[PDB]
RNA sequence: AGCCUACGGGCAGGCGCCGAGGGUAGGGCCCGUGACUGGGGCGAAGUCGUAACAAGGUAGCUGUACCGGAAGGUGCGGCUGGA
RNA sequence: UGGAGAGUUUGAUCCUGGCUCAGGGUGAACGCUGGCGGCGUGCCUAAGACAUGCAAGUCGUGCGGGCCGCGGGGUUUUACUCCGUGGUCAGCGGCGGACGGGUGAGUAACGCGUGGGUGACCUACCCGGAAGAGGGGGACAACCCGGGGAAACUCGGGCUAAUCCCCCAUGUGGACCCGCCCCUUGGGGUGUGUCCAAAGGGCUUUGCCCGCUUCCGGAUGGGCCCGCGUCCCAUCAGCUAGUUGGUGGGGUAAUGGCCCACCAAGGCGACGACGGGUAGCCGGUCUGAGAGGAUGGCCGGCCACAGGGGCACUGAGACACGGGCCCCACUCCUACGGGAGGCAGCAGUUAGGAAUCUUCCGCAAUGGGCGCAAGCCUGACGGAGCGACGCCGCUUGGAGGAAGAAGCCCUUCGGGGUGUAAACUCCUGAACCCGGGACGAAACCCCCGAGGAGGGGACUGACGGUACCGGGGUAAUAGCGCCGGCCAACUCCGUGCCAGCAGCCGCGGUAAUACGGAGGGCGCGAGCGUUACCCGGAUUCACUGGGCGUAAAGGGCGUGUAGGCGGCCUGGGGCGUCCCAUGUG
């Protein structure tokens, strides 16, 4: 099924993941349906994370599927908090 | 979408089918000069109502046969053998080429 | 690795005075004023008519020898100076004086452009309170080019800085002989710099 | 090398049999019907047709015959049985076809 | 005619269509090579004449034809890039 | 915001004109040389052949059993075997093996690119919505007996479980013949008839959860079709029997000559059919002032292939690299009856070649598969290793130091040069030693809440004692090319058309800045040169931007076919052309 997950980028030892929706059968760093956010695993900068929760909601609804670590990042970005 | 173009019928000999010749023009990639170019299409005519020398509009359609993939949409203007002659003459001259 | 080796021979070749060294170049010789002619067995022979290439070349090498910088580096800048909008000629000089090790010299902390690099690599330097040893560093505008914490008390540093006071330096520079700090006020300027080199000559040389 | 992918192969063999067996019954039953249809005996030519329509949809549940193919069969199948009996007879049995 | 069967039918098996490839025959293209042979190019000296550049010592050139060790000569017509 | 040319035809000149060079680029290789580190990159040739290891599995919350543990026994008691639980080995059953990873062979093609179509279609797992699960029955492995075989495996006989197979029912709904309605290619609605459903398992057990059945919608992926764009040869000019179309049928998820019977006689071609030759295509990459030219390795997208060649089976999906069958070639085992194997996966071996790497660490991270989860597997991947192969940072010191050591070179013998260069003085402190030492890692999971939202709690680092910080701390590799003109850089000696140089022009035949050594000089620098290749210069295939009286080039002359091009005025259309918005890029 379609998934939301992190595709590695940036140099060696300098990981820079990119939150995104793609088909599970893609090759990770492959062609993705649409980027939805980035996330630096080292907070080298103030914006060490970000998410377009607008569409992120859309994807989860149409049937998307997050990794368990894409869960952490979306949850932290407050995607599931409804009130 | 569902492309549609206009051209003259140059063949009707087939059963429920007609060959339509469509010109098209465009500037030469390197030399600019608007150059002409054309191509025959086998169109589906489920009544052979359209006849030789007819100018028509054929539309991209579901595959009817090996070559037939356009149905004739509507008659633009009847009778224009003058155009057919050009195409027939263009052919005639080919005889005068071989050896 | 940089130049290393007889430098005053350069003073002699380019024919112009190259103020690389400290005391000497102001004494009765930058090597010059005793042997104003070029090195080698000849040099003091009837000089030969120079080609356009001779000129564009030397005027280029004269600027490079000045900053005592590598050919690979020198070149990667000229091209970088072209991409940037703004008189490529002056701009290239701009990127040059922004070069850290050079800042250290223009701020008087060192007797030579070369001893400036030394001070830098050995880490005796800082920039906004952070050690730096790469002479290459592009000094942005508004940077605390200060002496290193450890380095402050040191025969040379003290001595150089001591000799430095009173001597107003650099229109785009701000020396603080107090804390031995200094600031890159802003990128230099066409006339703020003075150098025995028509920059246009280097432009013409790198057209080939 | 003892990779138990043959677990799958051993299965595909057991599977192929069920598929072939399911499908042959169809073809033979379908023919046994239409032959009765063209002949005349609508009293049972339809009786068999129901048995086909069922047996079709039956395997149609399984991995065998599936998709619109279930329909394609049932289509041409009961389509032919109608015309055959239509050759003088009238839908004797109410079963199968709707008047 | 074996097997299974709730007797409706299924499996195995048989035959046929097509069929990988193989065989036989005859064609097409291309490549390598071949006694010998044709001209072409280059190389210290070569042998024979001297056609051309000046009326090149018969103005030259040319299409063609015949002839001659060789350049070449000659016939017919053409050109001036000859007078 | 971007554009340089030179040398060489002559006694000399101008023009024409070829050749050659200076530039940039590389998956490079070769010579000489070689210190440090970071990020990258590395069989371009034999799609030749491969020892060994490792690369796809997982679920006991679908089911029975073998073996071995630990806890219990059983019937008033004992054989035992029953129960519970943990591991383990296979089997049955489920999902994955079609992704991921490799290669460029083939393919000149709707293959690819780009923009569209599908009233002609499919889409496992995931999401939304609607509805449902009553009853009955069967078989086959594992297991047991016997027998064949060297082995691989195999024949027969006998039991058994289930989310395996099957019959009956309920039919929310769906499928099909037929009619009507609407819409218009097979789209949607409706009526009569016929046909089709389901599986259980777990727990905190009457409740919750994983799962199952039918239909509709969504998301993702994909099949098929169409316009236009995509190499050389015209010394390939004619091509065609499924050939082109039709009716009917076969087949498919679906259109279609994709296949078939019957009919009609057509389809294509100088706008280059057919044939030959070459080739994976693209985003991009290199060059260039640009227009162009060249190109497709790393990365991403698509395609195609898995020693050669066919084929179907299973499946939502395949003609399936580590599945099956057959033929061919090679490899191996054999008791000659027979049997096993496939690196263009990661390493590594071999052959070839000028040339291309470690049989390393680790699932900690990301991603993938399976599972309620724990977890398992993952040569995808994250890291490390080797190679100046590329890019970037960097070291071999810094200041002082003679009208100038020594040695060597030149000399008009007075001197001039290497040369502030060295020594020496002082200063800093690569290497090395010691201490400290990560980010990458918060989620899965555990209680509060409700298993949701929210809160709280804990575990996990291959790289690595590495980066980095702090303290101590030694002056500590330099080459290679060139010096006649292009083209920066000159003298001495040796050599005498010899030896040799050479990219073109050319140098050497006693006085060579061209050969060889030295001195000095110039240019780059852990590199420098060489060879090969691409663009440049080349304005020399000229659209930008060339020509044809004598330099290469007007057809021997006409007539004329197709094509190309065409006077003045008025109006219609709006194809070219132009502007805008929008989608795509
Ligand atoms: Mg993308
Ligand atoms: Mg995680
Ligand atoms: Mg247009
Ligand atoms: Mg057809
Ligand atoms: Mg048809
Ligand atoms: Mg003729
Ligand atoms: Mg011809
Ligand atoms: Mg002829
Ligand atoms: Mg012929
Ligand atoms: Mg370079
Ligand atoms: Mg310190
Ligand atoms: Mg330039
Ligand atoms: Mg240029
Ligand atoms: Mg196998
Ligand atoms: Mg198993
Ligand atoms: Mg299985
Ligand atoms: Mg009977
Ligand atoms: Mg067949
Ligand atoms: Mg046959
Ligand atoms: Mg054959
Ligand atoms: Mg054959
Ligand atoms: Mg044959
Ligand atoms: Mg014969
Ligand atoms: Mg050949
Ligand atoms: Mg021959
Ligand atoms: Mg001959
Ligand atoms: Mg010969
Ligand atoms: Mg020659
Ligand atoms: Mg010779
Ligand atoms: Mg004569
Ligand atoms: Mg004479
Ligand atoms: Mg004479
Ligand atoms: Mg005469
Ligand atoms: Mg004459
Ligand atoms: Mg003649
Ligand atoms: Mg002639
Ligand atoms: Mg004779
Ligand atoms: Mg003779
Ligand atoms: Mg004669
Ligand atoms: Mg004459
Ligand atoms: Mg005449
Ligand atoms: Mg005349
Ligand atoms: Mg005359
Ligand atoms: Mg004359
Ligand atoms: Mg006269
Ligand atoms: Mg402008
Ligand atoms: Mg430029
Ligand atoms: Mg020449
Ligand atoms: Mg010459
Ligand atoms: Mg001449
Ligand atoms: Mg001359
Ligand atoms: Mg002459
Ligand atoms: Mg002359
Ligand atoms: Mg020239
Ligand atoms: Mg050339
Ligand atoms: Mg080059
Ligand atoms: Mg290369
Ligand atoms: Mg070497
Ligand atoms: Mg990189
Ligand atoms: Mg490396
Ligand atoms: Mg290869
Ligand atoms: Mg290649
Ligand atoms: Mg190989
Ligand atoms: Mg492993
Ligand atoms: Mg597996
Ligand atoms: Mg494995
Ligand atoms: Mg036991
Ligand atoms: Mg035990
Ligand atoms: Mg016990
Ligand atoms: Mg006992
Ligand atoms: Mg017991
Ligand atoms: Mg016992
Ligand atoms: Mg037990
Ligand atoms: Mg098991
Ligand atoms: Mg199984
Ligand atoms: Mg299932
Ligand atoms: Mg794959
Ligand atoms: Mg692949
Ligand atoms: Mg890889
Ligand atoms: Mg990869
Ligand atoms: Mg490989
Ligand atoms: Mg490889
Ligand atoms: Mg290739
Ligand atoms: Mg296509
Ligand atoms: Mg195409
Ligand atoms: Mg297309
Ligand atoms: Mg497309
Ligand atoms: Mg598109
Ligand atoms: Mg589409
Ligand atoms: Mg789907
Ligand atoms: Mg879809
Ligand atoms: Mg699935
Ligand atoms: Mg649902
Ligand atoms: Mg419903
Ligand atoms: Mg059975
Ligand atoms: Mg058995
Ligand atoms: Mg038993
Ligand atoms: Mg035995
Ligand atoms: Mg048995
Ligand atoms: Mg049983
Ligand atoms: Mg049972
Ligand atoms: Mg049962
Ligand atoms: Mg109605
Ligand atoms: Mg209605
Ligand atoms: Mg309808
Ligand atoms: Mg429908
Ligand atoms: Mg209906
Ligand atoms: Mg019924
Ligand atoms: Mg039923
Ligand atoms: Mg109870
Ligand atoms: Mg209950
Ligand atoms: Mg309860
Ligand atoms: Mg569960
Ligand atoms: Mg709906
Ligand atoms: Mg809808
Ligand atoms: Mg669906
Ligand atoms: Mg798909
Ligand atoms: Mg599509
Ligand atoms: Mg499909
Ligand atoms: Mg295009
Ligand atoms: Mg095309
Ligand atoms: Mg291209
Ligand atoms: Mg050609
Ligand atoms: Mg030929
Ligand atoms: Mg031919
Ligand atoms: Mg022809
Ligand atoms: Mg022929
Ligand atoms: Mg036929
Ligand atoms: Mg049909
Ligand atoms: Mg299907
Ligand atoms: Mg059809
Ligand atoms: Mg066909
Ligand atoms: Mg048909
Ligand atoms: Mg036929
Ligand atoms: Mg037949
Ligand atoms: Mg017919
Ligand atoms: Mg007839
Ligand atoms: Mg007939
Ligand atoms: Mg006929
Ligand atoms: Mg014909
Ligand atoms: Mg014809
Ligand atoms: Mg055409
Ligand atoms: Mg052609
Ligand atoms: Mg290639
Ligand atoms: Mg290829
Ligand atoms: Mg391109
Ligand atoms: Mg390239
Ligand atoms: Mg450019
Ligand atoms: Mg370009
Ligand atoms: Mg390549
Ligand atoms: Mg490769
Ligand atoms: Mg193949
Ligand atoms: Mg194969
Ligand atoms: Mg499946
Ligand atoms: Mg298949
Ligand atoms: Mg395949
Ligand atoms: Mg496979
Ligand atoms: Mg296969
Ligand atoms: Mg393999
Ligand atoms: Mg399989
Ligand atoms: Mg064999
Ligand atoms: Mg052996
Ligand atoms: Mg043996
Ligand atoms: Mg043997
Ligand atoms: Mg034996
Ligand atoms: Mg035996
Ligand atoms: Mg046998
Ligand atoms: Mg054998
Ligand atoms: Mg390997
Ligand atoms: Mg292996
Ligand atoms: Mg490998
Ligand atoms: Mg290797
Ligand atoms: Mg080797
Ligand atoms: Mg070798
Ligand atoms: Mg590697
Ligand atoms: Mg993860
Ligand atoms: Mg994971
Ligand atoms: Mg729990
Ligand atoms: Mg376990
Ligand atoms: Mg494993
Ligand atoms: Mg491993
Ligand atoms: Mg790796
Ligand atoms: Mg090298
Ligand atoms: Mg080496
Ligand atoms: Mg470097
Ligand atoms: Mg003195
Ligand atoms: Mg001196
Ligand atoms: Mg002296
Ligand atoms: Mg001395
Ligand atoms: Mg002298
Ligand atoms: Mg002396
Ligand atoms: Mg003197
Ligand atoms: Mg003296
Ligand atoms: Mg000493
Ligand atoms: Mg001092
Ligand atoms: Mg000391
Ligand atoms: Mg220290
Ligand atoms: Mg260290
Ligand atoms: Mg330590
Ligand atoms: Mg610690
Ligand atoms: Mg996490
Ligand atoms: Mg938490
Ligand atoms: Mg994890
Ligand atoms: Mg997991
Ligand atoms: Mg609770
Ligand atoms: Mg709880
Ligand atoms: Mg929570
Ligand atoms: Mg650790
Ligand atoms: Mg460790
Ligand atoms: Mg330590
Ligand atoms: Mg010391
Ligand atoms: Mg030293
Ligand atoms: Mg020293
Ligand atoms: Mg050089
Ligand atoms: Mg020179
Ligand atoms: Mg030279
Ligand atoms: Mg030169
Ligand atoms: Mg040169
Ligand atoms: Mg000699
Ligand atoms: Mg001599
Ligand atoms: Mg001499
Ligand atoms: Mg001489
Ligand atoms: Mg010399
Ligand atoms: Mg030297
Ligand atoms: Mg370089
Ligand atoms: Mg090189
Ligand atoms: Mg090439
Ligand atoms: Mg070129
Ligand atoms: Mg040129
Ligand atoms: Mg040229
Ligand atoms: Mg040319
Ligand atoms: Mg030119
Ligand atoms: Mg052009
Ligand atoms: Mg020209
Ligand atoms: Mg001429
Ligand atoms: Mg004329
Ligand atoms: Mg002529
Ligand atoms: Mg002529
Ligand atoms: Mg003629
Ligand atoms: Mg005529
Ligand atoms: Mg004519
Ligand atoms: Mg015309
Ligand atoms: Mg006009
Ligand atoms: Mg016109
Ligand atoms: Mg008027
Ligand atoms: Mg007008
Ligand atoms: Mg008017
Ligand atoms: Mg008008
Ligand atoms: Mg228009
Ligand atoms: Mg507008
Ligand atoms: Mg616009
Ligand atoms: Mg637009
Ligand atoms: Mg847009
Ligand atoms: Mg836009
Ligand atoms: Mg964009
Ligand atoms: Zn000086």
């Amino acid at each position: 099924m379609v998934k939301i997950r992190l595709a590695r980028f940036g140099s060696k030892h300098n990981p820079h993941y990119r939150i995104v929706v793609t088909d599970a059968r893609r090759k990770r760093d492959g062609k993705y349906i649409e980027k939805i956010g980035y996330y630096d695993p080292r907070k080298t900068t103030p914006d060490w994370l970000k998410v377009d929760v607008e569409r992120a909601r859309y994807w989860l609804s149409v049937g998307a599927q997050p990794t368990d670590t894409a869960r952490r990042l979306l949850r932290q970005a407050g995607v599931f908090r409804q009130e | 979408p569902k492309k549609v173009l206009t051209g003259v019928v140059v063949s009707d000999k087939m059963q429920k089918t007609v060959t339509v010749l469509v010109e098209r023009q465009f500037p030469h990639p390197l030399y600019g000069k608007v150059i002409k170019r054309s191509k025959k299409y086998l169109a589906h005519d489920p009544e052979e109502k359209y006849k030789l020398g007819d100018v028509v509009e054929i539309i991209e359609s579901r595959p009817i046969s090996k070559r037939k993939r356009f149905r004739v949409l509507r008659l633009v203007e009847s009778g224009r053998m003058d155009l057919v002659e050009k195409y027939l003459i263009r052919r005639q001259n080919y005889q005068s080429l071989s050896k | 690795g940089r130049y290393i080796g007889p430098v005053c021979r350069l003073c002699r070749r380019e024919g112009v005075k190259l103020y690389l060294k400290g005391e000497r170049c102001y004494s009765p010789k930058c090597a010059m004023e005793r042997r104003p002619y070029p090195p080698g067995q000849h040099g003091q022979k009837r000089a030969r008519r120079p080609s356009d290439y001779a000129v564009r070349l030397r005027e280029k090498q004269k600027l490079r020898r000045i900053y005592g910088i590598s050919e690979r580096q020198f070149r990667n800048l000229f091209e970088e100076a072209s991409k940037k909008k703004g008189v490529t000629g002056s701009v290239f000089l701009g990127l040059l004086e922004s070069r850290l090790d050079n800042v250290v010299y223009r701020l008087g902390f060192a007797v030579s452009r070369r001893q400036a690099r030394q001070l830098v690599r050995h880490g005796h330097i800082t920039v906004n309170g952070r050690r730096v040893d790469l002479p290459s560093y592009r000094v942005r505008p508004g940077d605390e080019i200060a002496v290193a914490e450890k380095s402050r008390n040191l025969e040379l540093i003290r001595q150089n800085l001591e000799a430095m006071k009173g001597r107003k330096v650099g229109p785009w520079l701000s020396l603080d002989v107090e804390g031995m700090k200094g600031k890159f006020l802003r990128l230099p300027d066409r006339e703020d710099l003075a150098l025995p080199v028509n920059e246009q000559l280097v432009i013409e040389f790198y057209s080939r | 090398r003892n990779l138990s992918a043959l677990k799958r192969h051993r299965q595909s063999l057991k599977r192929r049999l069920r598929n072939k067996a399911k499908k042959s019954a169809i073809k033979t039953l379908s023919k046994k019907a239409v032959q009765l249809a063209q002949e005349g005996k609508a009293e049972e030519a339809l009786k068999i047709m129901r048995k086909a329509e069922s047996l079709i949809d039956k395997a149609a549940k399984g991995s065998t015959l599936h998709k619109n193919a279930a329909a394609r069969r049932k289509s041409r199948l009961m389509r032919k049985v109608r015309q055959l009996l239509e050759a003088a007879g009238a839908p004797l049995i109410g079963g199968g076809l709707s008047a």
